[PDB]
RNA sequence: UGUCAUGCUUCGCGUGGAGAAUGACGUAGCAUGCU
RNA sequence: AGCAUGCUACGUCAUUCUCCACGCGAAGCAUG
């Protein structure tokens, strides 16, 4: 305590600060902190261990510690000179922490020291790392950051799920208490940049050189040039920080007057729909030194790689403006000298203002196409309707189209007593058996359809890291390059079922057949051509489902209009029909499990992976919680097949139409028009394929995050150590696409991470010795990526792993796998849940299905599904297939006995003897066909 | 006897729905709650209590069904 | 440790003029790196202040590319016999990182005062 | 077989028996073979036509049976459900269900849903003295295999009758439809 | 086309064999009558096949024509229905407030979401519980969207009329929620 | 009120190949007529 | 020997069923 007190007094300086010894200067301190690093050896945003610093903590009067630290260091004589010279230029900035340079005597040597004064304990890199790599079992840093700034108390974490966005929505509020601080940082950084440019300093701004007040304190890698011409490089700062700006709602002080949280809100003109100037002001205030050009309206964008860039900022800035200014833009026209109200534009929260190019005032007469277009849009349905204030939901309600509110209910379900009695007589449904009933028809009351719609409160505005998304999009476009696409004519479109509903209002006059036969090919082609330079809003109708399930939750489906589907088929069907005809790809839509398809799919997935393991995951609230940026991305990769048939403007207007009538639109729920925030619509023509694109995007993002957050000084393999140094450059320092590295990363992902994707279901075979070392994604990385990019917490109870590959996936498409012996060779076969089959047998959804003699095809199909259970070690599983065969025999006997009594004819020609013999069902799982 | 009550509840709620109990929101809500609670029950005594409540709902409506004829069949 | 790009640069000698026309040969020095598919001219050093265009020789048949230029910035070098004043123009539409590369390399090469 | 034109295909067949015999007279055997082939083809054609007829007839019969049974199922969907419900309820053989069903059959139905809580209001309609005799014994009321505590009893006309009154001695003195309120014990 | 050649030539075709029955001799005429009968039979077969094909073609053409003509009398009905719907909706617009808001706009464009707010003549409020009713629609007159609304009627989820005096804390458990209240814009 | 895709089973009407049978023109063996 | 007729064999055109390949309708089951 002889030299130690001398050093303490030295550090105290002349600032009149009372310092306690936290870590002695002579005996320094070490910590574990998140750093952004790029030298010629390592590169990444990862959590390392520091030594060099020695910290002292300031105690305020009354002997109480506060959040002020003096951080002394020991520097070599050269960096000392460099840093002092660079600081003597920036000292005047209000966003630069005070420094103190002094030499001290240690072991008979003069050692320099640089002391920074009054720094918060953590930095902004720690905050970003904590919220971007989330593990609920290790949240010490995040908890301390939240508690220190009065975001919550320390008793808030004794709750069940204090971090779950779905179980505990209030957590959002907690995070929103970090907004102002973040915003203040975004201001100070700009000041710093200005100072740099005025002083002639060139350097890279990183997150870990700014504390949580907003002071900058590291100048070791800066250089000097002529005054007045500096260059701050800000690409990995803003990009890494982007997902945090929307989670903590950093720009909520822009809604008040004079940008002060105490003053009231701004009252905007109710007729104002154009906010281009405000968007430019916001961009120039918070992102002044962001190089790439920003277009408030995405009509003027240049590529599909620019629409994402600009739509990110539009997503950020649209939270500041009133919610009543987004939607169709209405105008008054005259037809036959009578006024009409029609849509002639659209104000997208993510794409800006769009105006139709073909607007015709003073019309004379309307043809079938014009009547269809004018009756499809919600202009005159909402204009000529009552006002609505629905307090049961938090979704913007537009209007009420009638004088009543409809309350729709679901019915119980029917009981097939004869089959149940037969099964009971066969020794089923006893006490303590392994096969029982779990799937029933659940009933619902009148409030089902609106309570189901109120789950769109899980869709939140999610800004994305753009420099990373622009790389993931290029790596995802290689999974779709063995297909072909383009536009077809009205002659080449295939419609499977023409007896389906045509949405609203078209369902009041006929089915989908009424409009395909009343509309010549010229009419359909003209409508499709019209949609390429105009925006046609439509209305989707929400309906309840009547189906068997194991859960007490209602299910809804969204039926889209006929104008949407008619023109989406001519745009996407050529590619969608080619994705479903390819065998051996990552996406396995269109492949069957019969005649040896399951075995082929599993063998293709296994491929040649070393130390293989199998994993599978699930997406919580998939359709509801999907962000609006990944859906736009999914639609943009699917439209890259139109390079020759469509120009840039045609492609943009197709994107605008898809957004206006699928992504965000007006929904008809009980006779009232509400506004849909976002997500996915079940009834659109590209649901499964968009879900597949989204799945692959999330998996690739998980892999990138896994690889870039590893030390890099410990990756023994030298190829995988350069593949990480080059990935950081391709993300945060390369601007244009590097075509020779997306191929290398794609091959790397294909050899060590094999995927099998079908809509939102996925199975993965991965190299186990690379995952435990952090070189390929794990389940923790998926949980981390679903938190900041999907606003959802994925629990490690719906995800499964399998270390033995002779047992197959635990589940894929609700089927289990079994390795059976089938004629001299072993093969993987699928089998279902026996309770599902028995429930399908027992409970039917129509009274006419409870007469077996009329329904023998039902049981043939069910036995086809239930055959693979015959080969199960458990004996109560193999006795479901035999039950079905015996019941088929009984039904045939009854039918024959009835035909002889009611009539006098014995059905002369019969071949039904094959249905109750087990050789008819084996052929469905044998490879010959 | 669990798999017997789980089917008797289905038949009973169908019978109630045919008598047009759907025309009262409160009664239909209570019946739906009971019916969906019997189908997710792992204990038999709870299922029997809820069956008693639902059958009382059925028996309140005197003129809807002729119990004497049905019980003498 | 997040350093500026270590990439070094190479010199070319070219010319330019005030407008699309009037371009006169051998009156500017361009900086480039060829590690890309070809040569990318990153910036232009000259002695005059009225330049507003650049005619760089294109590696194609009868190809002449006219790249636009930004406003000047005045630097004082001292490598030759004594102090000299030269103006720098950055190719319009050049991200900040390549500007940092060019400025760092040039400032290291010449003291710049 | 047994078709009207089938006989020829057999007669010539018998002639084929003679074709082998008699040392296979070339001219006779060949002309007979030609006629036999013609007859066989004619009979085969007629048989095919009959088979087509039979297929059509069977399809028609199946369609008619389907329609009849579908209409039958859709017509009787009210008596069948109730009969099934009561068959199943009798098979279950519970105590509470049988108690309440018997009381309902004798006219003592409830007025609200039976509450499954320690303290809840249950109202029942005792029609006659006899149901009162059997169910209530003092200040307790046994229903649905549970004990309830009478808190009030009301007559057909709004009136607060007292337990002391309601006995055989004064059985005819009150309008009989008797509402009884009770709380679960 | 096939009936005529049959009924004409088959007479001679069978007369050829009738002559064989008459004679018995003329074994050469056996082959000659073979030729005659087979020629007539084959020519018939050909013509009859052509006739049957033509009949099927004509039947299919007639069916196609009928189906087409039935798909053009349903285009007209749907056209008329759409026009009637559009005119019915049009005649329900108060062209006094609507014109005011459309004319106060800069270029005539206005967002759709504001048209019901500023021009609608009726309001519907759907209230789940009693606290919401107390805090939103309490009294016989309230304020929403910078305007004054007067309660015109209240009904429950069964479409039964509810009096404003029945909506109290004590009687709340005896109502069928939610309550739908329809109100009229005050002047 | 009853959406988008994919797979499989059953029944019914239509087009193109191969096997068996019946009828006219060409080539081979034997017999009769003209020479 | 040449031509014609008769008997027995091989090569092209019209019908009768029998199996495959391919289209259009109707019903049903399963999956996301
Ligand atoms: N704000 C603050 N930071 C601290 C503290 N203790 C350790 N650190 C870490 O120390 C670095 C500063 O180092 P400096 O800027 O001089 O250069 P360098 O070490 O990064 S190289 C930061 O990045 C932090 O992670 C503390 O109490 N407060
Ligand atoms: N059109 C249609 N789509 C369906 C249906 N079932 C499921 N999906 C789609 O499959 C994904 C996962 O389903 P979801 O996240 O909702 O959870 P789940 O337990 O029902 S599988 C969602 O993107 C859904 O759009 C359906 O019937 N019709
Ligand atoms: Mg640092
Ligand atoms: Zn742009
Ligand atoms: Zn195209």
């Amino acid at each position: 305590s002889a030299d130690a007190q001398s050093f303490l007094n030295r550090v105290c300086g002349v600032s009149a600060a009372r310092l306690t010894p936290c870590g002695t200067g002579t005996s320094t301190d070490v910590v574990y902190r998140a750093f952004d690093i790029y030298n010629d050896k390592v590169a990444g945003f990862a959590k390392f261990l520091k030594t060099n610093c020695c910290r002292f903590q300031e105690k305020d009067e009354d002997d109480n510690l506060i959040d002020s630290y003096f951080v002394v260091k020991r520097h070599t004589f050269s960096n000392y000179q460099h840093e002092e010279t660079i600081y003597n230029l920036l000292k005047d900035c209000p966003a630069v922490a005070k420094h103190d340079f002094f030499k001290f005597r240690i072991d008979g040597d003069m050692v320099p020291h640089i002391s920074r004064q009054r720094l918060t304990k953590y930095t902004m890199a720690d905050l970003v790392y904590a919220l971007r790599h989330f593990d609920e079992g290790n949240c010490d840093t995040l908890k301390e950051i939240l508690v220190t700034y009065n975001c919550c108390d320390d008793d808030y974490f004794n709750k069940k799920d204090w971090y779950d966005f779905v179980e505990n929505p209030d957590i959002l509020r907690v995070y929103a208490n970090l907004g102002e601080r973040v915003r203040q940082a975004l201001l100070k950084t700009v000041q710093f940049c200005d100072a740099m440019r005025n002083a002639g300093i060139v350097g890279v701004l990183t997150l870990d050189n700014q504390d949580l007040n907003g002071n900058w304190y590291d100048f070791g890698d800066f250089i000097q040039t002529t005054p007045g011409s500096g260059v701050p490089v800000v690409d990995s700062y803003y990009s890494l920080l982007m997902p945090i700006l929307t989670l903590t709602r950093a720009l909520t002080a822009e809604s008040h007057v004079d940008t002060d949280l105490t003053k009231p809100y701004i009252k905007w003109d109710l007729l104002k729909y154009d906010f281009t100037e405000e968007r430019l002001k916001l961009f120039d205030r918070y992102f002044k030194y962001w190089d790439q050009t920003y277009h408030p309206n995405c009509v003027n964008c240049l590529d599909d790689r620019c629409i994402l860039h600009c739509a990110n900022f539009n997503v950020l800035f649209s939270t500041v403006f009133p919610p009543t200014s987004f939607g169709p833009l209405v105008r008054k026209i005259f037809v036959d000298g009578v006024p009409f109200v029609v849509s002639t534009g659209y104000h997208f929260r993510e794409l800006g203002v769009v105006h139709n190019q073909d607007v015709n005032l003073h019309s004379s007469r309307l043809s079938f196409k014009e009547l269809l277009v004018y009756a499809a849009d919600p202009a005159m349905h909402a204009a000529s309707g009552n006002l609505l204030l629905d307090k049961r939901t938090t979704c913007f309600s537009v209007a009420a189209l009638t004088n009543n509110v409809a309350f729709q209910t679901v019915k119980p379900g029917n009981f097939n007593k004869d089959f149940y009695d037969f099964a009971v007589s066969k020794g089923f449904f006893k006490e303590g058996s392994s096969v029982e009933l779990k799937h029933f028809f659940f009933a619902q009351d009148g409030n089902a359809a609106i309570s189901d719609y109120d789950y769109y409160r899980y869709n939140l505005p999610t800004m994305c890291d753009i420099r990373q998304l622009l790389f993931v999009v290029e790596v995802v476009d290689k999974y779709f390059d063995c297909y072909d696409g383009g536009c077809i004519n009205a002659n080449q479109v295939i419609v499977n079922n023409l007896d389906k509903s045509a949405g609203f209002p078209f369902n009041k006059w006929g089915k989908a057949r009424l409009y395909y036969d009343s509309m010549s090919y010229e009419d359909q082609d003209a409508l499709f051509a019209y949609t390429k330079r105009n925006v046609i809003p439509t209305i989707t109708q929400m309906n309840l489902k009547y189906a068997i399930s194991a859960k007490n939750r209602a299910r809804t489906v969204a039926g889209v209009s006929i104008c949407s589907t008619m023109t989406n088929r001519q745009f996407h069907q050529k590619l969608l029909k080619s994705i479903a005809a390819t065998r051996g790809a990552t996406v396995v839509i269109g492949t069957s499990k019969f005649y040896g398809g399951w075995h082929n799919m599993l063998k293709t997935v296994y491929s040649d992976v070393e130390n293989p393991h199998l994993m599978g995951w699930d997406y919580p609230k998939c359709d509801r919680a999907m962000p609006n940026m990944l859906r736009i991305m999914a639609s943009l990769v699917l439209a890259r097949k139109h390079t020759t048939c469509c120009s840039l403007s045609h492609r943009f207007y197709r994107l605008a139409n898809e957004c206006a009538q699928v992504l965000s639109e007006m929904v008809m729920c009980g006779g009232s028009l509400y506004v849909k925030p976002g997500g996915t619509s079940s009834g659109d023509a590209t649901t499964a394929y968009a879900n597949s694109v989204f799945n692959i995007c999330q998996a690739v993002t998980a892999n990138v995050n896994a690889l870039l957050s590893t030390d890099g000084n410990k990756i023994a393999d030298k190829y995988v150590r350069n593949l990480q140094h080059r990935l950081y450059e391709c993300l945060y320092r390369n601007r244009d696409v590097d075509t020779d590295f997306v191929n290398e990363f794609y091959a790397y992902l294909r050899k060590h991470f094999s995927m099998m994707i079908l809509s939102d279901d996925a199975v993965v075979c991965f190299n186990s010795t690379y995952a435990s070392q952090g070189l390929v994604a794990s389940i923790k990385n998926f949980k981390s990526v679903l938190y900041y990019q999907n606003n959802v917490f994925m629990s490690e109870a719906k995800c499964w792993t399998e270390t033995d590959l002779t047992k197959g996936p635990h589940e894929f498409c609700s089927q289990h796998t079994m390795l059976v012996k089938q004629g001299d060779d072993y093969v993987y076969l699928p089998y279902p849940d026996p309770s599902r089959i028995l429930g399908a047998g027992c409970f039917v959804d129509d009274i006419v299905k409870t007469d077996g003699t009329l329904m023998i095809e039902r049981f043939v199909s069910l036995a086809i599904d239930a055959y693979p259970l015959t080969k199960h070690p458990n004996q109560e599983y193999a006795d479901v297939f035999h039950l079905y065969l015996q019941y088929i025999r009984k039904l045939h006997d009854e039918l024959t006995g009835h035909m002889l009594d009611m009539y006098s004819v014995m059905l002369t020609n019969d071949n039904t003897s094959r249905y109750w013999e087990p050789e008819f069902y084996e052929a469905m799982y044998t490879p010959h066909t | 006897k669990m798999s017997d009550v789980k089917c008797t509840s289905v038949v009973l709620l169908s019978v109630l729905q045919q008598l047009r109990v759907e025309s009262s929101s409160k009664l239909w809500a209570q019946c739906v709650q009971l019916h969906n609670d019997i189908l997710l029950a792992k204990d038999t005594t709870e299922a029997f209590e809820k069956m008693v409540s639902l059958l009382s709902v059925l028996l309140s409506m005197q003129g809807a069904v002729d119990i004497n004829k049905l019980c003498e069949e | 440790n997040n350093e500026l790009s270590p990439v070094a640069l190479r010199q070319m000698s070219c010319a330019a003029g005030t407008t699309q026309t009037a371009c006169t040969d051998d009156n500017a020095l361009a900086y480039y790196n060829t590690t890309k598919g070809g040569r990318f001219v990153l910036a232009l050093l000259s002695d005059l202040q009225d330049l507003k265009w650049a005619r760089f020789p294109k590696s194609d048949g009868t190809g002449t590319i006219y790249t636009e230029l930004e406003p000047p910035c005045r630097f004082v070098t001292d490598t030759p016999k004594g102090p000299k004043v030269k103006y720098l123009y950055f190719i319009k539409g050049l991200n900040n990182l390549n500007r940092g590369m060019v400025l760092g390399s040039l400032a290291a090469t010449v003291r710049l005062q | 077989s047994s078709l009207p034109s089938y006989a020829a295909f057999a007669t010539a067949q018998e002639a084929y028996e003679q074709a082998v015999a008699n040392g296979d007279s070339e001219v006779v055997l060949k002309k007979l073979k030609k006629s036999l082939n013609v007859a066989k083809s004619e009979f085969d054609r007629d048989a095919a036509m009959q088979r087509k007829l039979e297929k059509m007839a069977d399809q028609a019969m199946t369609q008619m049976y389907k329609q009849a049974r579908s209409e039958d199922k859709r017509a009787k969907v009210t008596s069948a459900m109730q009969t099934m419900l009561f068959t199943m309820l009798r098979k279950l053989d519970n105590d509470a269900l049988n108690n309440i069903i018997n009381n309902a059959r004798d006219g003592c139905v409830p007025l609200n849903i039976i509450p499954l809580t320690t303290a809840a209001k249950l109202m029942v309609v005792i029609p006659d003295y006899n149901t009162y005799k059997n169910t209530c014994d003092g200040t307790t009321f046994t229903y649905a295999s549970a004990l309830w505590e009478i808190q009030q009893v009301v007559d057909a006309d709004s009136k607060i009758v007292q337990l002391s009154e309601i006995s055989m001695d004064n059985s005819p003195n009150l309008a009989w439809p008797l509402i009884v309120t009770a709380l679960r014990a």
